[PDB]
RNA sequence: AGGACCGAACCGACUAAUGUCGAAAAAUUAGCGGAUGACUUGUGGCUGGGGGUGAAAGGCCAAUCAAACCGGGAGAUAGCU
RNA sequence: ACACAGGUGGUCAGGUAGAGAAUACCAAGGCGCUUGAGAGAACUCGGGUGAAGGAACUAGGCAAAAUGGUGCCGUAACUUC
RNA sequence: AAUUCCUUGUCGGGUAAGUUCCGACCUGCACGAAUGGCGUAAUGAUGGCCAGGCUGUCUCCACCCGAGACUCAGUGAAAU
RNA sequence: CGAUGUCGGCUCAUCACAUCCUGGGGCUGAAGUAGGUCCCAAGGGUAUGGCUGUUCGCCAUUUAAAGUGGUACGCGAGCUGGGUUUAGAACGUCGUGAGACAGUUCGGUCCCUAUCUGCCGUGGGCGCUGGAGAACUGAGGGGGGCUGCUCCUAGUACGAGAGGACCGGAGUGGACGCAUCACUGGUGUUCGGGUUGUCAUGCCAAUGGCACUGCCCGGUAGCUAAAUGCGGAAGAGAUAAGUGCUGAAAGCAUCUAAGCACGAAACUUGCCCCGAGAUGAGUUCUCCCUGACCCUUUAAGGGUCCUGAAGGAACGUUGAAGACGACGACGUUGAUAGGCCGGGUGUGUAAGCGCAGCGAUGCGUUGAGCUAACCGGUACUAAUGAACCGUGAGGCUUAACCU
């Protein structure tokens, strides 16, 4: 089915009868209200965009306020949107909890991991670090050789050199709901999501069985 | 100039 | 190490088409003085938002 | 990389940054009022208006906190004395950073840092 | 986090004193041995009539490690030493009839019944 | 965070007495040998104490036959069944990691009776 | 007492790193050797080019050494480029 | 060749600790080394710390780590005593 | 063997594993007696090998402190 | 030959397939297990040590396996320098000798600030045909793809016994990857404490400087691995080798000629990420601007005045964003940062005072004091009114509909 969209409210940890601690996200998933319906006949494909959170009468612009207005939903901090799945319908203006979660057992969650900035190919690709000692100069996290000689004469397209590392979107797949309350618009997901604490997450049922 | 330094030595291509 | 061409007027100016500098979009007129100063920085006189501040 | 860290280095070592704010605190309860280029004034924020949130409070230990913290018996005088006092009811906030323009020599960015009292 | 030229002591009375890790068993590039964990020994260090010989190539479980064993609830169990009890090449089926030290249940497997029984703790 | 405050105050255990480093400390946790759920002591002296509220933990070193052990126990844990203080210490550091280098005579702590 | 020992000055230069369009045409930093002797150093002097001097490496003889440098024979000669 | 991390003989040489002209902190005295201001990526340099392991590194324990003082006890083979 | 090609000779020791090392053998390609032979205490910034300790040398890197690198202002090269 | 750096190692690879493992199959002198041989198959994977400068090899112990080759037997403007290749010295040997040795032995300077291509990242410009804010689609591209063991089936099939399955399930690992910091830890020169030497604050007391953070002991946040969650798939399509069904040519036979099936980690998908400069510049939603004159070759023309929207930029406070740009959040109608308040955390019973003691010191006040980056609040300070850019209804042709 569809996700919803949540915030990273840092980790912790739920303590079972039977002596296990598990490792939990916590997600604050508020209300999504849907602000668009799209549909084969106008769009070409079946999906909803959804909003969540709030903004402010000053930082939401004429066209997202029009956008907004349309459906008559009030702004969030934000627009997604997720494909229907031949089962589903929604209306413009519906509110859709972390209920939709009640029955699901894994998820997937989709968040913009933290950026490492500018990093090495030691971080960045677990490249092998050189002698730290015995001759070697000055290249002791230095990537080595990135290519072969004259027959290939140039690097290959995908060669792993250093540059930007996170701060892009990943995705962490088959991750156990532990708990969903709907009154505190919750959900505890097992181990990690990437990530900062207060950062947007997408949470839909998991994509493999 | 009135000194030029002497090259360094080639690899030895030996 | 080094350049095994010499490179032209045409790719020296390339380059430098991003070293051209930006001129301040606007200055500011103070409240009470009236003088030119730049934004959230006090005038030449000493005035910021029309107070004198430091009465240089 | 930084993430969620405060201080700035300020392209010193941590004794000549502890000595240079110590000497920074001074000037300024001092005079007052003290041009100096913007990131340092920003960092010496951070410095004196603790030292006046403790001159609140005039004890013995509090006097010796404030010397331990700035070596001037003069200075740790005028703290606990006028700008304890002065600032005895202002919750935070006694100084006030104001942009002048860039310093003729190296083109930094300066700032006066002042006492939010001192309208005389 | 037992590997290979780590020394441990030995928690049966085999007659070995130190042993030497040559091999950690099980999986190419296998790094380290935690508890349960067999690994390939060379005996540096015997007792003089004891029922190993030093210099001798054996195969020992480990039982204690500095490192430790963390716990389904994330409580730690260390350990100031590193110990091991030495098996026989072929069936696991320790050495020694003694066991020195306590243990760990994470010791409690089919194999080491033997070990888990003769342990004076855990 | 006061979400996650409000999640862990709902686990945090009530029970958990006071004590300090140095404290010789009886802790009661929970085995499992399948069916049965046993009862199994650990007496050692408290060497370390995290407070992190739901995430606290506490390092007790016992010496046991032979090896020296350590535990580090979360003290909110429902394995941990009990602790109680049979001994309180007089040491001045928050940990008591030098007990480790230490055997016999030399790793006795004095007693408070504070 | 000692071409004794440990160790500063001092005299060296074993290792490593840096530097290698250097701070430096031989260094710096950390260690290292000798450190009352066949020691080290100042001032002055003497030995000179097939000559000197050399606890000897073809080492050194003014950042030049299997024959210094300067000037001359000299526009040597160059079946080579 | 430089306002150059080099070289350059002699004389004077205080305090506390110290065996000391070592060393640390100071005195008298003299300086902050003639680009600064920010930021706080990779990587390089110079350092600090490090779980478990402990030479598995490597040509080689290179480098690093380690040892380190005084007094007393005690000290093997071998020896030219 | 500073000498031995075959050759990593053989045997013994040391290692789980030793082309190195140490001991011995002698089949010395091609030792040998002042161009000295053999030994040798002490000595050596000497060559080789082993052990204890010690460790970021390494498994396998992590973090931190500074100087650069990066941005701004000023000055302003070089090989090619 | 007016120089194309030469072994091995390290680092980083990349391709081939003559395939080492894993996958599929035929034959077997294939009972099972386990093999042999051949065919298909390159998706992924494909040891650590002792010796030696070694490549190689020997050995030890693993592994599912420890592939074979190409790439200047890849890779020194990436590292090393043990070997080979200078100058010293010695041995054996050769030579009268100087010297020589695919003989050995000890020692012996490894430069380059990247212009271009390339590659990894990250921006600016313009375009995309009125402008703008968003959300997308998805051409196309990249990543990923490994595997052990145990148990059930079942001690069943098979086998005289020994031994011992296929097929299909379940669990738990190794290596690799992604994320994260809840836990366990590392770090934590920005927190607290102990302590040595010395100097200073007049002195005592208390503090501060310096001595590598002087040396240490702990330790917050952040970052992080050794910590912890997750992943490799299933499925689908089309196939390889192979196996067929029906079936003539060729009355039979025949997998093939017509036709119809099955068939592998290979391929296309499915999973994840990028992605409309996809100039083939796409789609959807929303927002904004509907004022006049002059002139000329009355041109998708130029000029003047009035008008400046949506939005943006700039500036400021900044960020779990970041080299700089960029990106995100705020700018008084405000929690953006600092301060402050409360808490937490860490350290660990401050100072002063009193008491005991000859004193060092202990005790009480007191789990005190202090406490970074944390949490929750709070306009005290700083985020200024403005100004700036961006316009004024958006070409032609044709078609389809209301006039
Ligand atoms: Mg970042
Ligand atoms: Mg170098
Ligand atoms: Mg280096
Ligand atoms: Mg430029
Ligand atoms: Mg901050
Ligand atoms: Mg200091
Ligand atoms: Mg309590
Ligand atoms: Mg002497
Ligand atoms: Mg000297
Ligand atoms: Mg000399
Ligand atoms: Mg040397
Ligand atoms: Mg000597
Ligand atoms: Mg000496
Ligand atoms: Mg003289
Ligand atoms: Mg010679
Ligand atoms: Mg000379
Ligand atoms: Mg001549
Ligand atoms: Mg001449
Ligand atoms: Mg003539
Ligand atoms: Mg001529
Ligand atoms: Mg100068
Ligand atoms: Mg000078
Ligand atoms: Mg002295
Ligand atoms: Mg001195
Ligand atoms: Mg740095
Ligand atoms: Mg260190
Ligand atoms: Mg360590
Ligand atoms: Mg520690
Ligand atoms: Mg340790
Ligand atoms: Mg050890
Ligand atoms: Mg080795
Ligand atoms: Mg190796
Ligand atoms: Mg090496
Ligand atoms: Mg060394
Ligand atoms: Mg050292
Ligand atoms: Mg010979
Ligand atoms: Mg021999
Ligand atoms: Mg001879
Ligand atoms: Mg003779
Ligand atoms: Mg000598
Ligand atoms: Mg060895
Ligand atoms: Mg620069
Ligand atoms: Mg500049
Ligand atoms: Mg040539
Ligand atoms: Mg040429
Ligand atoms: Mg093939
Ligand atoms: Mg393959
Ligand atoms: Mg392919
Ligand atoms: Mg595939
Ligand atoms: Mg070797
Ligand atoms: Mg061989
Ligand atoms: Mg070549
Ligand atoms: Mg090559
Ligand atoms: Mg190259
Ligand atoms: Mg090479
Ligand atoms: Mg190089
Ligand atoms: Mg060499
Ligand atoms: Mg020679
Ligand atoms: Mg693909
Ligand atoms: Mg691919
Ligand atoms: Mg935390
Ligand atoms: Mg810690
Ligand atoms: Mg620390
Ligand atoms: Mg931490
Ligand atoms: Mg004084
Ligand atoms: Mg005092
Ligand atoms: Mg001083
Ligand atoms: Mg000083
Ligand atoms: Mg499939
Ligand atoms: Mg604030
Ligand atoms: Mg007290
Ligand atoms: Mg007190
Ligand atoms: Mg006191
Ligand atoms: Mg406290
Ligand atoms: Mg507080
Ligand atoms: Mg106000």
């Amino acid at each position: 089915m569809i996700g919803l969209v949540g915030k990273k409210v840092g980790m912790t940890r739920i303590f079972t009868e039977d002596g296990v601690s598990i490792p939990v996200t916590v997600i604050e998933v508020e209300a999504n209200r849907v602000t668009q319906v799209k549909d084969l006949a106008n769009d070409g494909y079946r999906a909803i965009q959804v909003t969540t959170g709030a903004k402010k009468a000053n930082r939401v612009t004429k066209p997202e306020a029009g956008h907004f207005a349309k459906a008559g939903v009030e702004a969030g901090r934000g627009l997604w949107e997720f494909r229907l799945a031949e089962g589903e319908e929604f209306t413009v203006g519906q509110s859709i909890s972390v209920e939709l979660f009640a029955d699901v057992k894994k998820v997937d969650v989709t968040g913009t991991s933290k950026g490492k900035g500018f990093a090495g190919t030691v971080k960045r690709w677990n490249f092998r670090t050189q002698d730290a000692t015995h001759g070697n100069s000055l290249s002791h996290r230095v990537p080595g050789s990135i290519g072969q000689n004259q027959t290939p004469g140039k690097v290959f397209k995908g060669k792993k050199m250093a540059g930007q590392m996170g701060n892009e979107r990943v995705t962490v797949q088959s991750l156990d709901v532990v708990r969903v309350d709907a009154e505190r618009n919750l959900l505890l997901v097992k181990g990690a999501v990437p990530g900062a604490t207060g950062s947007d997450l997408i949470v839909k049922p998991a994509v493999k069985a | 100039p009135v000194y030029i330094p002497r090259p360094r030595p080639p690899h030895p291509r030996l | 190490a080094v350049q095994q061409n010499k490179p032209t007027r045409s790719k020296r100016g390339m380059r430098r088409s991003h070293d051209a500098l930006t001129a301040v979009t606007s200055l500011s007129v103070d409240k009470t003085s009236g003088e030119k100063h730049l934004r959230h920085h006090i005038t030449a006189d000493g005035y910021y938002r029309g107070r004198k501040v430091i009465a240089k | 990389m930084r993430h969620r860290k405060s201080g700035r280095q300020l392209n010193r070592n941590s004794s000549h940054r502890q000595a240079m704010f110590r000497n920074m605190a001074g000037s300024l309860v001092r005079h007052e009022i003290i041009k100096t280029t913007l990131p340092k004034a920003k960092e010496l924020r951070r410095v004196v208006e603790p030292l006046i949130t403790l001159a609140k409070t005039d004890s013995v230990a509090n006097r010796r906190l404030a010397f331990a913290r700035t070596r001037d018996n003069e200075i740790v005088a005028k703290l606990f004395n006028e700008l304890g006092p002065r600032f005895a009811s202002r919750a935070g906030g006694y100084t006030r950073i104001l942009k002048c323009g860039f310093r003729a020599g190296d083109n930094a960015p300066m700032a006066y840092i002042e006492l939010v009292d001192r309208s005389e | 986090m037992i590997q290979e030229q780590t020394m441990l002591n030995v928690a049966d009375n085999s007659g070995a004193r130190r042993v030497m890790c040559i091999k950690v068993l099980g999986g190419s590039h296998r790094r380290y041995a935690g508890v349960g964990d067999i690994i390939k020994i060379t005996i540096k260090e015997a007792i003089p009539r004891g029922k190993v010989k030093k210099g001798d190539v054996l195969k020992a479980v480990v039982v204690r490690t500095k490192k430790g064993v963390r716990r389904p609830d994330g409580s730690v169990i260390r350990f100031d030493g590193n110990a091991c009890v030495l098996l026989n090449n072929n069936s696991e089926q320790p050495i020694g009839t003694r066991i020195f030290g306590p243990v760990t249940r994470e010791l409690r497997s089919e194999k080491f019944m033997k070990i888990i029984s003769l342990a004076p703790e855990v | 965070s006061n979400i996650i405050k409000q999640l862990e105050q709902e686990q945090m255990k009530q029970d958990v007495p006071s004590f300090r480093p140095g404290d010789t400390v009886e802790v009661k946790v929970w085995v499992v040998e399948g069916s049965k759920k046993r009862l199994q002591a650990f007496e050692g002296v408290v060497i370390a104490i995290r407070n992190r509220g739901l995430h606290s933990a506490f390092t007790v070193r016992k010496i046991s036959n032979g090896e020296g052990v350590e535990r580090v126990f979360q003290t909110h844990s429902p394995v941990v069944d009990s602790i109680s203080v049979k001994r309180r210490g007089a040491v001045r550091k928050a940990k008591l990691y030098y007990l480790r280098e230490r055997t016999g005579k030399a790793a006795r702590i004095k007693e408070r009776l504070n």
